[PDB]
């Protein structure tokens, strides 16, 4: 600007910490996606030897996603939610960088390692679930929805002070009018039926999906590439078709008459969560199963909340959850490959 | 709404409730050109500018209020000469509307609103048309965000006010006036110096006194620092005397010419 004060401008330019002077991250890219570019980085002044994650947000300037991600992360503080350490605004190229502590692991890679075979240890699974629930409860208590929960957004810290601690990452930033209108595996039936807003219950559905995926190593609602027919078909092949009594307000959903046109109850008559989970060697009289079933309730008003799930007697049955998901045992999962 | 119960661990509480004496020391830079009196008149004026930009864009009061707070935070640290407040004002609305989940207000629409509001509602202060393009708004936005240390979630008195009048059972009687008085407190430093619920309580006290409503007992049953509430009441009461004695329309051109000027590059 020509009508901005020169002294003010050059003073700020002199003091401005630039990402590329502070951090070595050249060719250390670990993620590329709709989030943007995520690098494993090191501080160039050798003050600390910690690993950091540097995310360059997709796009330039201050978009809604960018604006709201910064706004919320600046306020949110909980052990199970990823902490924003610093924000770099690069003035030349109008790029926003965000700094986080580096999480060596995540549930996409952990589950896929187990699926490459050893099923996930039962102690670790419960601890993962407890910390996901703890983190989501904190977000929900603050009226913050994630809106995109899935294994790849559940980070787990590696060796260092926070060994085996879940960090929930990349909250669904953002959605215009809080409205949803290629992965459909973690989406609640009501979204698939044309629900017009995200809710706490939608997050809770995703958590049940994750929990089932931890117990079996298979995504419970795996399906091929709003209303998606085959995704709904898969839910019903697992869960059965909901009776009128199980989900009374299903008639209120915008895509309900489409569901009636395309589907018949009788197709899914010998289908239930019980029979699915028994084929994957999980007992239907287990506290695990009973908790899972409450999470995977079809009618969103009959799904338990995060707080009720944390109170579940599953977490009082031996073994107790631990702060370190790996329970002091050696971590067999490989470190992140660079791109 | 996002972060509603978290005021006590918020960036607003921990970073942006300021010491009054720190505030006034930083203000001395600008007081070499303007009197105290003229400085508070500028603040009122730009408060009204932001209001007008907001009404024109059809934004809710909370968006306007957040924008107003961003403007105040910036000039709490920095001189009026550092960035033209004529540029900062529509930049603050623009950023606030993206925080508060309304939308990225169209560029042509933001620029059209600033042009239109200054022309039609503020021609007494500005002879020339709004001279900034969108690329200037975009530049200013980066500087604004950096200064506020990316603190974007702001808490306002409207929410607690509403809870207090519901509690009293006098939403019909007092809410219109108390809400209006909350709007008026944005013409002062109060939002930089006091938690929002305290400003709410002071505005509600004044509304009750204006309407001859006895709420002594209801106020006595609060577990709150009543000296601070009285401090806020006084600032409100003085604000209305200031308003009475101020002709914005006759005085602001002169006061705007006294502002210190952004130095050009060599
Ligand atoms: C393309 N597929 C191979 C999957 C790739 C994957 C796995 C983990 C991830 O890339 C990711 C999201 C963000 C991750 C985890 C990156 C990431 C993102 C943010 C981080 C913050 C702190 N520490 C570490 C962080 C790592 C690293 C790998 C990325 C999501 C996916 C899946 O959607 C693809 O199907």
């Amino acid at each position: 600007d020509d009508k901005m004060d020169y002294d003010f401008k050059v003073k700020l330019s002199s003091e401005r910490e630039r990402v590329e002077d502070l951090f070595e991250y050249e060719g250390c890219k670990v993620g590329r996606g709709t989030y943007g570019h995520v690098y494993k980085a090191k501080r160039k002044d050798g003050k600390d030897d910690k690993d950091y994650a540097l995310k360059q947000i997709e796009g330039t300037g201050i978009s809604m996603s960018a604006c709201r991600e910064i706004a919320l992360l600046r306020e949110l503080k909980h052990p199970n939610v990823i902490s924003l350490q610093k924000v770099f605004l690069s003035h030349a190229d109008r790029k926003v960088w965000l700094l986080f502590d580096y999480a060596e692991h995540d549930l996409w890679h952990i589950i896929k390692f187990h699926r490459a075979s050893v099923q996930l240890p039962r102690g670790m699974v419960k601890s993962l679930l407890y910390q996901i629930l703890d983190g989501i409860h904190y977000l929900h208590a603050n009226w913050v929805l994630h809106r995109d929960l899935k294994p790849a957004n559940i980070l787990v810290m590696g060796e260092g002070p926070e060994r085996g601690r879940v960090k929930i990452a990349d909250m669904g930033f953002a959605r215009l009018f809080n409205s949803p209108l290629v992965t459909f595996w973690y989406r609640a039936p009501e979204l698939l039926l044309g629900a017009r807003h995200y809710t706490k219950a939608i997050d809770i559905w995703a958590i049940g999906c994750i929990f089932a995926e931890l117990l079996t190593s298979e995504p419970i609602f795996h399906c091929r590439q709003p209303y998606h027919h085959d995704q709904l078909d898969r839910i019903f092949n697992v869960m059965g078709f909901p009776a009128d009594k199980d989900w009374e307000d299903i008639k209120k959903m915008p895509e309900h008459s489409t569901l009636m046109k395309d589907f018949r109850r009788n197709t899914y008559t010998n289908c239930s969560l019980i029979k699915y989970m028994e084929k994957h060697k999980v007992k239907p009289d287990s506290k695990a199963f009973h908790l899972l079933q409450k999470l995977l309730t079809m009618d969103p008003i009959k799904r338990i909340t995060s707080e009720q799930a944390m109170q579940d007697p599953y977490f009082l049955e031996d073994p107790l959850p631990t702060s370190d998901v790996f329970a002091g045992c050696q971590i067999p999962y490989p470190k992140r490959e660079f791109l | 709404k996002a972060m509603a119960g978290n005021f006590w661990q918020s960036s607003h509480y921990l970073q942006w409730i300021l010491d009054k004496q720190d505030l006034l020391k930083e203000r001395q830079k600008d007081l070499k050109f303007l009197s105290e009196e003229e400085y508070w008149k500028l603040q009122i004026f730009f408060t009204n500018v932001i209001q007008a930009l907001g009404e024109h864009l059809k934004l809710r009061q909370q968006v306007i209020a957040t924008a107003t707070v961003y403007f105040k935070r910036f000039y709490a640290r920095y001189s009026l000469k550092s960035i033209d407040p004529v540029l900062m004002a529509p930049t603050c609305v623009f950023l606030a509307s993206k925080v508060e989940e309304f939308g990225v207000v169209s560029n042509t629409r933001l620029i059209a609103a600033a042009t239109s509001v200054l022309k039609t509602r503020f021609s007494y202060a500005f002879p020339k048309e709004f001279p900034y393009r969108m690329n200037h708004i975009l530049e200013c936005e980066f500087y604004l965000l950096e200064l506020m240390d990316c603190c974007l979630i702001v808490y306002h008195p409207y929410r607690p006010l509403l809870q207090y009048v519901q509690d009293m059972g006098q939403e019909d009687m007092l809410l219109p006036l108390a809400w209006r008085i909350v709007n008026d407190t944005y013409r002062t430093d109060l939002c930089l110096l006091y938690p929002p619920f305290m400003i709410a309580l002071a505005c509600l006290h004044v509304a009750c006194v204006v309407q001859q409503k006895d709420a002594r007992q209801w106020f006595a049953e609060l577990s709150v620092d009543m000296e601070k509430i009285l401090e806020i009441i006084r600032v409100i009461l003085k604000l209305y005397e200031q308003w009475k004695n101020f002709d914005e329309r006759k005085e602001m051109a002169t006061i705007l010419s006294k502002m210190p000027k952004p130095k050009p590059p060599p």
